[PDB]
C-alpha cells in the first residue's frame, strides 16, 4: 500500500478476513466442548 | 519413512542394524580400542497418547477463597481445583508471597564503613572551636588561589575576573605533589565545618548533601572568613548535617556536657559498626506454620471436610525437609527460589588455625638513605582479621564497654552489641599460636553469626542491601505426606497458616532481636500456583483409575523419623535423667541427640512466643548443630534393670561413652579425647564402616550433616602450672606484649612504650617452659546416632533388633541418663527416637482423600 | 461424548 | 546437543577368569 | 562457546505462517510470547526473584534438566554442566533511592560528589588532593536514616545460550521430538515468523 | 509511502475478502500484553473503538 | 564445527582440567569480578611505626 | 568504589553488556598466554585436532 | 606442518575380520555435530 | 588375565607415524597443506589419533604486557624523580 | 594536601 | 623478588631439581604437626594400621 | 630484547610407567607378553641404560 505520507508513527491495519466458527455443545451435565475453527488465516499445525 | 532410517535418524539400532558378528567385537574389546562412538542409534520420543491436544493450562494460578489475618499469622485457603481428566503433583505446587519487609535499623549489611572510609580513622572534619574561637589560625585546606578580594573571596577568571561559589574541596589540588607547589604566596583555601555542628571524626560522616552541585549546605546557605596583618587565606564554612550511619565512637573524651561543640576533647575516635546480614531464612523456615496444633492445615475434599494433614506437634517437620536436602542434593549449591542457600561458618573462624603470619620480610615506607617508615603488612592483616571476625563475635562477657558511652539495657540490642567491643590483647596473634585450638570461650557459642559465612550472606543480599524491601519469594510445601503427593481429579481445599513475626522467619546475624528493632509486613498476598503435567488425556483416566484402585495407593515416609522431644537442663547442670512409662518398641530404629540452647528455640505452640527473641541461625529448626563437645557420658537402661548397648557388646559396658577427659587408662581414639568405642558407634552408624577396617568415609556417604565431614580434632599446648616454676598467671589486663605499636586495653589507638613482653609462655623453643596439653572435638553441624540394632551397624531401615520379640511382643520401661558438662545461660537438651513414620494415601471416591498415620514408637 | 467422532472405548 | 551413541548390548570382559583395570596393582 | 548477552532478552514470539503460535494452545501461561523478562509489570509473575517470568525459567528447566513438572530440583551435577543454564543463573538486586519520595533525590553527578576525599585524589588515581569533609554521595540506605528505597532486580545467565524444545511438552524426551514426528505425517509446508 | 506486506504459502480456502484501515500509533492501544506503558492516549481507540 | 566441539567437548568432560596438548582452557571471568559482591572491608586499626601515620590496609 | 552498590550483589549497570571474558583473571587466557611465556618473539610448537 | 596419527597394533589375522565386516554396507559408520544445527545470525539495527 | 595372539600383532607395525607433507600452496590469508594419508594395510587408524603439529615462530605485538604492575622499580612510590 | 608518606602494597 | 621474568609460569630454574615438600605452605605436614599441638614434650596417643 | 625459548616439564609424585605388554597398555593383570615366557622355563636378563 502506498499511504500518504501522515507524520507519525502509524499502524496500517489490514483485516485480512476469514470464517470464524464454533461449535459449542454439551453432551453431559456439565461438559462444555467446542471446536474454534477459523479458516484462510487459521490456527493448527 | 526410508531416508530417515538409512541416515539411522529413527529406527534401526547401532545394536540392531549391526551384523551382530561386530556388536561383539565391540563388546569384546571396549576396554581397549573402543569404537562404540563410531555408531549410530536414533533415540525418538513418543509419537502420541502423551500429550494434551487441547487447551490444558501449564502453571495454573489459584488465588485465596478464603482469608484471614491475625497479629501474628496469615491464614488462607485455596480451591485447588484438578479438574478432571488429569493428574497433579503437589513437588511443583509452590505458595508465592509478595511483600514488604522493612528489615530493621540494624540491617548494616556492608561490613566496614561506608562513608569517607579509608580514613586515617580516628581524626577530626576541619570544624571549628567553642567560647570565643576567634584568636587562632590553624591552617590546613586546599585550593590554591590568587588575591581573595573578599565580599566575594578566593577567586578564578574570564577575560574580566571572577570570585568564586557555594569553593568545593570534593578534591581540590595540590595536584602537583611532589613539590606539593607550596602556599603561592597568595590566598589559598578550603572548607570548614564550624561550631554547632555535631562534632563527629572524619569517617562516617554523611550529608545529604543539598546544593545539587553536592554542596553541604544548611537549608538556609552559610558561609565566609579571615579578619580584614592583611588577608591571608580564606575558609568557607557551615552548619551541614552530619550523621554516620556506620559507626561507633569508642574513646569520645568525656566531656559530656558541651557536646556539638569541641574544644580539642571533641575530636575523638571511631570505627565500624558490625555487621548483621538480617535476611530471609534458608528452606524459608518458618514462613508456613509447620507442626503445631493450633495453626496447622488442611488438604481435603471440597466434599467431606475429611482433613489430611495431622502433625503431631513433635516432628520437626522442617528439619526434615532440610536434611531430605542433604540427600537427594548437595547444600552447597544455591538455587535461589526455594531459598536454598544452607549455613556454613568458614572453618577457619571457628576452628583458627594461627599459622602464624609470614611476612618474613621489611614492608617498609617511602614517601612521595630514603626516610621512611614500615607497618607488618600480613600480620596487620592478622591482627584487623582476628579482632573482627572472631574475638569481636566472642561471648558476651570478655567483651568490654568503652568509656563515657552508655548501651541501652535489654541486652542484645542491636544498639548493644556494637556498643562494645573485644580488646585485641587476647583472643589476637598472641594466642595458642601455631595451634589448631578453637578459641575455648566461643567453644559453645553459636558460631554462625559470622559475617564471613557463606549462606547467610546470598540471601541478606540476594535481597538487596536496603532496609526497606518489597520481596517475591516462593515456599515450597514442605509436609512430608503432600509434598511429593499424586491428586486425582477433583476439587480441593488448600489451606495453611503462615508467619509474619520477624523474629521467627528473618534470620539475622548477631542475633540482636528482630521482633524489638524492626520488621516485616504485609503479604499483600499469597497465591498458589502449579505447574500439572500436559498429559494427554486418555492416558490420565488410566494414570488416573489406577492410582484410585486400593492396592495401588500412595506412601510418603517423612525423612527424618523422628520423635523429638526437649528436656530442660537448669543454668549449670550435668546429667539430664528421662523416663518413659511402659510401652512398646516394635520398631524402634535408635535415638539421635544433641544440645541446643534455650535462647534459639521457639515454644512450637501459639505461634507468637514473647520468651523467643533471638534470631540467629535456630539450631532446633536451621539444623545447625553447635553442641556436640559437650556430651560426656549417656546412659540406657531397659525396665529399670538391663543396660541397652550391654551384653558386654562395647567397651566399659553399660555407659556409651562420649568423650572422657583426663582420665585415659589408654581408651581416647584419635588423636583427640573422642572414646575408640565412640567412634566405632557413631561411624558404624552412620557410614556403616568400622568393624572391618576404619576407612576415611567414602563419600556419597559424607553428605555435610553427617560424621566425618566434622570431627575436626584439635589439640593445644600450655604451661602447666604446677610445674614450670613460675606460671605466674598475668590476667590479660596485664599482658604487655605488642608494647604498644598496637592498641591499649581496647582497640583504640597507639599507645606504647617497648619491652619485650609476657606473651605467653614460649612453648615452642630452646627455653620453653614445661607443658600439658588439652583435646577438643567439635563435631557440628549434626547429631549423635545411637542405632538400635544389636550390632550398631545399620542393614535395613528397620534394624535387626527392631522386630525382635521382646521388644514387640511386651511392653517395656526404659530409663535413660545423659551427662553433658556445664554451660552458664541454662541451655536445653534435645533427643529424636527415631521411628516409623508412614502415611498411606487412598481415595476411591473421585474428590476424597482419606489418609492413615503411623508412628510405631510413640504412636501418641 | 465427542461431536467429531462418534467412536468411544473402554479400557 | 545430542548423543545417541551406540554400542550397548553390555559387555563381555568373558569369565573362566575375570575383568580389567586390575581392581588393585600399580 | 562463550556468551554474555543472554540476558538482554525480553520477549520471543515464535508464530508459524502468518498465524498460529507455537505452544499455542495456550499451553503455556502467557500463551503467545515466552517472556523472558517482565521488567516491572509483575502482577505476581516473577520467579526466584529476578526479572524471569516463571513460566520461561520452567521452559529453561524442562529443556536442560527435564524437570519442572515433578517438583523443582537443583539439578543432579553429571546433568547441569559448564554449558547449561543451572549452572549461570545468578540473580541479583538492589535498592536506590526512590525518584521523589526522599526529600532530597538531588543529583549529585560525579565530577561533582565528595566522598573518601582528601586521601584518594581526583576523579582518578593521582594523590593526597583536598582537606578531608563530610562525605555525601552514596546516600545512606541501612540504618535509622535509610532513604525510601525502589528495589532492583537482573538475572544474569552467561554462557547459556537460551532454548525451546520444540517438543510438544518441553520435556527431553528423545532426539526426534514428539512435533518433529507428527510434522511429517502431516506433510506440507510452514514458513514460521519470529519476532 | 509504503507498507510492504507479505503473507508466505498459505492455503486460501474461504478467503472472502481483505479490509484496510489506518491507525495511528499512540492511540492505537498496544495489542494484549497487559499494562502496556507506551499507551498514553485517552482518545477514541480506532482499534477497538 | 567451530563451537560444538567446545559443546561436544562438554559432555564427555569437565573441561575445567587443563589438557595443554589441545591448548584445553575454558574462557572463564573471576566471579568476584564480574558480579561483584561489595561487603565491605574489615577494618579495626591497621596501624604505623617509625624505624606514626595510618593506612585503611584493609582497604 | 568500595561505597559503590555496598552490601549487594550486581555488578554495576554500565558493564552487564561489556564482555567479562577479556579480564586480565580470565583463566584460559592468562594460561596460554603464559604457557608459551612471556616471550614477545616466541617460537611455538602445535598439536591441533 | 606434520600429519601424526596412531595405529593401534591390532592382530591382523583380526584386523581383517574388523575389515570385511566394517565395508559391508550394513555396519556403515555415522556421525552427527553436538550443536547440530544451522546457524542463521540475523543483524540489529545500533539502538534498537 | 589379559587376552593373548588375537589382539596385537608380532609383526612390525607403527604406533606414532610422520606424514611429512605433500604438497604446501598458500596465500596472504590462507594456507594449504595436502598430506597423503597412508593408512598401511590391515591397520586401521581412527581419525581422533590424528593431528596436526604446526612449528614456527609468533612475534606478540607491541602489546602484550602480560604483568598487571612494573617489574622495574615497582615498590617504589607512584611518583618520583632522578 | 594532607601530610603523606607511602608504602606500596601488593607489591 | 619480585622479577623472574615477569608473566612466565615457571619454577624457579635453581630450586625445580630441591625437595617441594620441604616448605612452609604445605598442607600435609602442616596439619599433621598442628594435630599434635604447638608446643614441645608433647604427650601423644596414636594408632598405627 | 631478543627470546631464545627454554621450556621445561615439572612433574612430581608419579612414577614413569613403561609398562609391558604390546600396545604398551592395560588390559589386564598377566599382561599379554608376560604371559609367553609362563609356562615356558625359560631364562633371560635384561641390560636397560
Amino acid at each position: 500500500f502506498e499511504v500518504d505520507p501522515m507524520d507519525e508513527p502509524t499502524l496500517l491495519y489490514v483485516l485480512f478476513e476469514v470464517f470464524d466458527v464454533v461449535r459449542i455443545h454439551q453432551p453431559h451435565r456439565g461438559v462444555i466442548e467446542a471446536v474454534y475453527l477459523r479458516t484462510p488465516f487459521s490456527a493448527g499445525n | 519413512m526410508p531416508q530417515w532410517s538409512y541416515m539411522h535418524i529413527a529406527g534401526q539400532d547401532a545394536s540392531e542394524y549391526l551384523s551382530p558378528g561386530l556388536v561383539q567385537f565391540a563388546r569384546a574389546t571396549d576396554t581397549y580400542f573402543s569404537l562404540g562412538n563410531k555408531f549410530r542409534n536414533p533415540t525418538v520420543a513418543p509419537t502420541h497418547d502423551v500429550t494434551t491436544d487441547r487447551s490444558q493450562r501449564l502453571t495454573l494460578r489459584f488465588v485465596p477463597v478464603d482469608r484471614e489475618d491475625t497479629a501474628y499469622s496469615y491464614k488462607v485457603r485455596f480451591t485447588l481445583a484438578v479438574g478432571d481428566n488429569r493428574v497433579l503433583d503437589m513437588a511443583s505446587t509452590y505458595f508465592d508471597i509478595r511483600g514488604v519487609l522493612d528489615r530493621g535499623p540494624s540491617f548494616k549489611p556492608y561490613s566496614g564503613t561506608a562513608y569517607n572510609s579509608l580514613a586515617p580513622k580516628t581524626a577530626p572534619n576541619p570544624c571549628e572551636w567553642k567560647d570565643n574561637n576567634k584568636i587562632k589560625v590553624r591552617g590546613q585546606a586546599p585550593f590554591i588561589g590568587t588575591n581573595i578580594n573578599k565580599d566575594n573571596g578566593i577567586q578564578i577568571g574570564t577575560d574580566t575576573t571572577n570570585q568564586p561559589i557555594y569553593y568545593q574541596p570534593e578534591p581540590q589540588v595540590g595536584q602537583t605533589q611532589w613539590n606539593s607547589e607550596v602556599g603561592a604566596a597568595q590566598k589559598v583555601a578550603g572548607r570548614v565545618l564550624k561550631d554547632t555542628t555535631p562534632m563527629l571524626p572524619c569517617y562516617g560522616s554523611y550529608a545529604k548533601p543539598t546544593n545539587e552541585k553536592g554542596g553541604q549546605a544548611s537549608l538556609i546557605t552559610n558561609g565566609t572568613d579571615q579578619t580584614l596583618n592583611e588577608p591571608k587565606a580564606v575558609l568557607y564554612a557551615e552548619n551541614v548535617s552530619i550523621e554516620a550511619p556506620d559507626t561507633h565512637l569508642v574513646y569520645k573524651p568525656d566531656v559530656a556536657q558541651g557536646t556539638i561543640s569541641s574544644a580539642d576533647l571533641l575530636t575523638q575516635q571511631a570505627a565500624p559498626n558490625r555487621p548483621n546480614y538480617i535476611g530471609f531464612r534458608d528452606n524459608f523456615i518458618g514462613l508456613m506454620y509447620y507442626n503445631s496444633t493450633g495453626n496447622m492445615g488442611v488438604l481435603a475434599g471440597q466434599a467431606s471436610q475429611l482433613n489430611a494433614v495431622v502433625d503431631l506437634q513433635d516432628r520437626n517437620t522442617e528439619l526434615s525437609y532440610q536434611l531430605m536436602l542433604d540427600a537427594l542434593g548437595d547444600r552447597s549449591r544455591y538455587f535461589s527460589m526455594w531459598n536454598q542457600a544452607v549455613d556454613s561458618y568458614d572453618p577457619d573462624v571457628r576452628i583458627i588455625e594461627n599459622h602464624g603470619v609470614e611476612d618474613e620480610l621489611p614492608n617498609y615506607c617511602f614517601p612521595l638513605n630514603i626516610f621512611a617508615m614500615e607497618i607488618n603488612l600480613a600480620a596487620n592483616l592478622w591482627r584487623s582479621f582476628l579482632y573482627s571476625n572472631v574475638a569481636l563475635y566472642l561471648p558476651d562477657s570478655y567483651k568490654i564497654t568503652p568509656d563515657n558511652i552508655t548501651l541501652p539495657e535489654n541486652k542484645n540490642t542491636y544498639a548493644y552489641m556494637n556498643g562494645r567491643v573485644a580488646v585485641p590483647s587476647a583472643l589476637d596473634t598472641y594466642v595458642n599460636i601455631g595451634a589448631r585450638w578453637s578459641p575455648d570461650p566461643m567453644d559453645n557459642v553459636n558460631p554462625f553469626n559470622h559475617h564471613r559465612n557463606a549462606g547467610l550472606r546470598y540471601r541478606s543480599m540476594l535481597l538487596g542491601n536496603g532496609r526497606y524491601v518489597p520481596f517475591h519469594i516462593q515456599v515450597p510445601q514442605k509436609f512430608f505426606a503432600i509434598k511429593n503427593l499424586l491428586l486425582l481429579p477433583g476439587s480441593y481445599t488448600y489451606e495453611w497458616n503462615f508467619r509474619k513475626d520477624v523474629n521467627m522467619i528473618l534470620q539475622s546475624s548477631l542475633g540482636n532481636d528482630l521482633r524489638v528493632d524492626g520488621a516485616s509486613v504485609r503479604f499483600d498476598s499469597i497465591n498458589l500456583y502449579a505447574n500439572f503435567f500436559p498429559m494427554a488425556h486418555n492416558t490420565a483416566s488410566t494414570l488416573e483409575a489406577m492410582l484410585r484402585n486400593d492396592t495401588n495407593d500412595q506412601s510418603f515416609n517423612d525423612y527424618l523419623c523422628a520423635a523429638n522431644m526437649l528436656y530442660p537442663i537448669p543454668s549449670n547442670a550435668t546429667s539430664v535423667p528421662i523416663s518413659i512409662p511402659s510401652r512398646n518398641w516394635a520398631a524402634f530404629r535408635g535415638w539421635s541427640f544433641t544440645r541446643l540452647k534455650t535462647k534459639e528455640t521457639p515454644s512450637l505452640g501459639s505461634g507468637f512466643d514473647p520468651y523467643f527473641t533471638y534470631s540467629g541461625s535456630v539450631p532446633y529448626l536451621d539444623g545447625t548443630f553447635y553442641l556436640n563437645h559437650t556430651f560426656k557420658k549417656v546412659s540406657i537402661m531397659f525396665d529399670s534393670s538391663v543396660s541397652w548397648p550391654g551384653n558386654d557388646r562395647l567397651l566399659t559396658p553399660n555407659e556409651f561413652e562420649i568423650k572422657r577427659t583426663v582420665d585415659g587408662e589408654g581408651y581416647n581414639v584419635a588423636q583427640c579425647n573422642m572414646t575408640k568405642d565412640w567412634f566405632l558407634i557413631q561411624m558404624l552408624s552412620h557410614y556403616n564402616i568400622g568393624y572391618q577396617g576404619f576407612y576415611v568415609p567414602e563419600s556419597y556417604k559424607d553428605r555435610m550433616y553427617s560424621f566425618f565431614r566434622n570431627f575436626q580434632p584439635m589439640s593445644r599446648q600450655v604451661v602447666n602450672t604446677t610445674t614450670y616454676k613460675e606460671y605466674q598467671n598475668v590476667t590479660l589486663p596485664f599482658q604487655h606484649n605488642n608494647s604498644g605499636f598496637v592498641g591499649y586495653m581496647g582497640p583504640t589507638m597507639r599507645e606504647g612504650q617497648a619491652y619485650p613482653a609476657n606473651y605467653p609462655y614460649p612453648l615452642i623453643g630452646q627455653t620453653a617452659v614445661p607443658s600439658l596439653t588439652q583435646k577438643k572435638f567439635l563435631c557440628d553441624r549434626t547429631m549423635w546416632r545411637i542405632p538400635f540394632s544389636s550390632n550398631f551397624m545399620s542393614m535395613g531401615a528397620l534394624t535387626d533388633l527392631g522386630q525382635n520379640m521382646l521388644y514387640a511382643n511386651s511392653a517395656h520401661a526404659l530409663d535413660m541418663t545423659f551427662e553433658v558438662d556445664p554451660m552458664d545461660e541454662p541451655t536445653l537438651l534435645y533427643v529424636l527416637f527415631e521411628v516409623f513414620d508412614v502415611v498411606r494415601i487412598h481415595q476411591p471416591h473421585r474428590g476424597v482423600i482419606e489418609a492413615v498415620y503411623l508412628r510405631t514408637p510413640f504412636s501418641a | 461424548r465427542s461431536s467429531f467422532t462418534p467412536r468411544q472405548a473402554y479400557l | 546437543p545430542r548423543h545417541g551413541s551406540r554400542p550397548f548390548m553390555g559387555t563381555w570382559n568373558e569369565i573362566g577368569t575375570s575383568q580389567l583395570n586390575g581392581g588393585a596393582f600399580s
